[PDB]
């Protein structure tokens, strides 16, 4: 049963990776993030208002830029349960009509712990237009998205369920799961700002990188050598700054892996204090001095000047 | 087999519009099915099978069951996909059931949907094939071996005839064949009354022009549009459905969605503006001074919409006006194509772009259509000559569809013998062109300043209308300096007010 | 067979005799300022 | 439905095995071959 394996990963996010806060590129489109956050935390506000709760958002965008990170900012905001459901257990393409049986399964375990998310990515794999597939896999996909368009056009019952569905073109989904009333919202992610670039780079040398050591680095610069980038990479930036400003040095393998045996050694032996300890505060600089591997200024703005 | 047995289909002949030659068609079949009586005593042999042939959406499903409701027979659904298994034999064993339970309520109405999926034609270009063909003869044994006697009438649907058997063709298993036309302007008018009356509608939609300037729209397609219309008024929070929300969800169908913010430089916005305000602007001279038998401009956008950076909106004529195409209205027509270049090459003076390529590739091959398809010049040619590219007929941009299509020779192509006439066509060509390129640049390098203001407005705007530019036309007549438009303290404002 | 001759085989040995002394299991040291420039120069001279 | 099955318990005994000899060296020759459940087992390990 893949439904209830798939039900089994259940997961209550409630830190993620980069909040909704910290996200770029929702600013114009923030309002409508707000509404489904809180149809999802209070279902019983949209259902007595009478207005359209929307069913389902899509999420459209770049491989890489953060959108499952979005969509657990979102769940995370809206401190509702999410349930991870690839694109393999939906095609089980071993008889004609389980796809059907699989997502009602699907939306009913969904309604009795509704509200819900259902979180699928790659959403344009499996659920694209009719036709581009011509030998056998026509009708299985037919009664797939037949069985999905009707189950999002339930009639009047918002049990607080919502399904966010991931692809990467909006030229590639069915025109039949384009209409609102059934997939309400569309968020457009493709880059972001220059300024939301600084800042994501300097949050990113703030948690990643030495705090010494980010006054050295002018950001700005940085940031417009990092212009096609997304938020995770500008996240995973100042580590691998940091060994290309340390690529620069003329330095042997064999001793930095000595070094590292020895200290993955008595690293889990060496108690805490004793490391706050003043004495082994002025150790690692004696140690730097004397093995040479001093980082300054210069060497990270010949780094990043190197990049492109 | 869940064959719905309903006692009231819910829907009757007042349900369906547009299809007025095959209802009146089929009434025949009414007439047989609420009293066999009077047919049985003169002796008629009724159709064995009537065949529904049509594009998809216009309700040969709802006319098969307006049949039903109006006769008060048990209509018996279950489409021609559902004849398709794994194993052999049951799809056989299924129409041998289907029939019997036909036979058990006398009369009875018998209706398959997508009747092709189980009358593939055997094409000469797994075991299912087999299942396929024993499902025919299964059903053509049951149909010849129908008696016509006690009434039980069989309807297929199918959207495409040339993948149906001929077998099936044959008199004796389908009698009548109908075609289900797209419905006509009063057609459409009256599948968006029926379809306006489930909606909240309020009194500034005019309905007239929509069913007008939508030429070819299924049922469907016009209750799609309804539908979007209602949930476009949702989403601005409207009452009702305002003249506004219909010409959104008119463009969102037809064109495409607006997108946000997504623009190019300002150089890749004026040759795009240079070149449809051109094409616009040929049209509407070639309307005030010859009288031309073209179309009319509607409205011009730069603003991108689904896949299109750049739109010129251009009425339907008639289709009374597209079986003659005389010579002038060809050379008319062919010279709004060349418009945009006409429109690159004054504005710019010598150095053109790739944005409208297109029209040049569309005005040489109906070039070539004017002198060796249709031999309208009279040194008479041997042969036609195919198109080398193919682009089909289309939205807003040129009609192209003025015999029906532009890039359709009428199998009037033969393979050529003698390679020194085909020089001479080229050359024929080549000078038709190049003297209607002098034509229509000298035509528009005489109006820059109308040309010049309409490109300006149409950059500040976004978006032009037909009227604005019939205005900017008649305040500025020809043979007016540039140095008027380029003297006003904003060249890109319009004063006229719609 | 010299060094400058093949430098892939150089980097799998270097991995698998990583993988050897299980020194991946210890993935960070997040510690303040010297062992992180020690794995940062380590991190550098494994790949190029 | 039984092939299924049979492919999951291997694939999933193989990876049990492999967890088990650790620390090893898993080799695949030939990724070109690939089927779904086989790769529903690399995504998910």
């Amino acid at each position: 049963d893949p439904i209830k394996t798939a039900f089994d990963r259940m997961k209550r996010v409630k830190n993620p990776p980069i909040p909704l806060k910290n996200f770029a590129s929702i600013e114009s489109m923030r309002e409508e993030i707000n509404e489904v956050v809180a149809f999802l935390q209070n279902p019983k506000a949209f259902q007595e208002m009478g207005a359209r709760a929307p069913r389902g958002v899509l999420i459209v965008g770049e491989r890489g830029t953060g959108k499952t990170s979005l969509a657990l900012a979102i769940a995370a905001e809206a401190r509702v349960p999410v349930v991870n459901v690839e694109a393999q257990e939906l095609e089980a393409g071993l008889w004609v009509g389980q796809s059907a049986a699989n997502v009602r399964e699907l939306f009913q375990t969904a309604r009795d712990l509704a509200p819900v998310i259902i979180f699928v990515e790659d959403f344009d794999l499996f659920a694209g237009v009719r036709g581009k597939f011509v030998h056998t896999k026509q009708q299985d996909h037919e009664s797939f998205i037949n069985q999905l368009l009707v189950e999002l056009d339930g009639f009047e019952k918002q049990d607080g369920v919502v399904l966010m569905a991931t692809t990467r073109n909006h030229k590639q989904i069915d025109e039949a799961l384009r209409r609102p009333g059934r997939m309400d919202r569309v968020f457009h992610l493709q880059s972001p700002t220059e300024m939301e670039r600084e800042r994501i780079l300097h949050n990113a040398a703030e948690e990643t990188m030495d705090r010494e050591l980010v006054d050295l680095v002018d950001w700005r610069k940085v940031s417009e050598k990092t212009t096609l980038l997304r938020p995770i990479e500008l996240k995973l930036v100042p580590m691998a700054l940091e060994s290309s400003a340390f690529r620069s040095k003329f330095l042997d393998t064999d001793e930095l892996l000595s070094y590292v045996s020895w200290f993955a050694t008595f690293s889990h032996i060496v108690p805490p204090w004793l490391r706050k300890t003043k004495v082994a505060k002025t150790m690692g600089k004696m140690l730097v001095n004397h093995l040479g591997l001093n980082l300054t200024k210069d060497d990270l703005e010949n780094v990043v000047d190197l990049m492109e | 087999a869940e064959a719905r047995v309903d006692g009231s289909t819910g829907v009757k002949f007042a349900d369906v519009a547009g299809i007025d030659e095959a209802v009146d068609e089929l009434q025949e079949l009414v007439k047989y099915l609420k009293n066999p009586d009077l047919f049985d005593k003169m002796g008629i042999k009724p159709p064995h099978g009537v065949l529904l042939e049509g594009p998809p959406g216009c309700g040969k499903t709802l006319v098969a069951k307006a049949i039903a409701g109006e006769a008060g027979v048990p209509f018996y659904q279950m489409a021609g996909s559902e004849f398709v298994e794994v194993l052999v034999g049951v799809g056989s064993a299924r129409i041998r059931d289907l029939f019997k339970r036909a036979k058990v309520n006398k009369p009875s109405v018998i209706f398959i949907d997508e009747i092709d999926a189980l009358a593939t034609r055997r094409q000469g270009i797994n075991a299912a094939t087999q299942e396929r063909e024993t499902t025919l003869n299964q059903l053509l044994i049951e149909l010849d071996g129908f008696d016509t006697g006690k009434g039980v009438i069989f309807l297929g649907a199918t959207n495409r005839r040339d993948l149906l058997d001929p077998a099936l063709l044959r008199p004796g298993r389908f009698d009548r064949k109908i075609r289900v036309r797209p419905p006509n302007a009063k057609g459409r008018l009256d599948i968006l009354k029926i379809h306006a009356s489930k909606v909240k509608m309020s009194d500034s939609v005019d309905l007239s022009s929509y069913a007008s300037n939508l030429p070819g729209w299924s049922g469907a397609k016009l209750a799609q549009l309804v539908q979007e219309a209602a949930l476009v008024a949702v989403r601005k929070t409207h009452n009702s459905i305002l003249q506004s929300d219909m010409d959104d969800a008119v463009d969102r169908l037809t064109v495409g969605p607006t997108r946000i913010g997504l623009e190019l430089g300002h150089q890749g916005q004026c040759r795009r503006a240079t070149t449809e305000v051109g094409v616009a602007i040929t049209s509407h001279l070639l309307l005030r001074y010859e009288n031309a038998k073209i179309e009319r401009c509607d409205r011009v956008s730069i603003i991108p919409r689904g896949q299109t950076l750049s739109q010129v909106v251009f009425h339907r004529l008639d289709d009374e006006s597209y079986m003659f195409g005389r010579l002038p209205q060809l050379l008319h027509r062919l010279q709004v194509l060349l418009g945009g270049r006409a429109a690159e090459e004054v504005i710019y003076g010598s150095d053109t772009s790739k944005a409208s390529v297109d029209y040049l590739s569309d005005a040489s091959w109906l070039a070539r259509k004017i002198l060796t398809i249709w031999n309208l010049e009279n040194p008479m040619v041997i042969h036609g000559e195919p198109p080398p590219w193919r682009k089909r007929p289309q939205f807003v941009g040129p009609r192209l569809d003025f015999e029906g299509s532009l890039y359709d020779d009428y199998d009037l192509v033969e393979p050529p013998v003698n390679f020194n006439m085909d020089d001479e066509v080229a050359h024929r060509s080549e000078e038709l062109i190049s003297q209607m390129y002098n034509k229509t640049v000298s035509l528009l390098r005489q109006n820059q300043t109308a040309l010049l203001k309409t490109v300006k407005v149409l950059l500040n705007q976004k978006e032009i209308s037909g009227e604005a530019i019939d205005f900017i036309l008649d305040h500025y007549p020809p043979q007016t300096p540039l140095n008027s438009l380029l003297q006003e303290q904003n060249p890109g404002s319009l004063p006229f007010v719609p | 067979y010299q060094m400058i001759e093949q430098p892939g085989t150089i980097y799998l040995r270097y991995l698998v005799d990583i993988h050897k002394k299980y020194l991946m299991n210890y993935e960070f040291n997040t510690s303040c300022l010297a062992e992180r420039r020690i794995f940062l120069a380590h991190y550098q001279t494994i790949t190029y | 439905d039984m092939m299924l099955e049979i492919d999951r318990f291997y694939i999933t005994l193989q990876f049990e095995l492999a967890k088990a000899m650790s620390p090893c060296i898993i080799w695949i020759p030939n990724i070109h071959d690939l089927s779904y459940l086989a790769l529903g087992l690399l995504v998910n390990s």
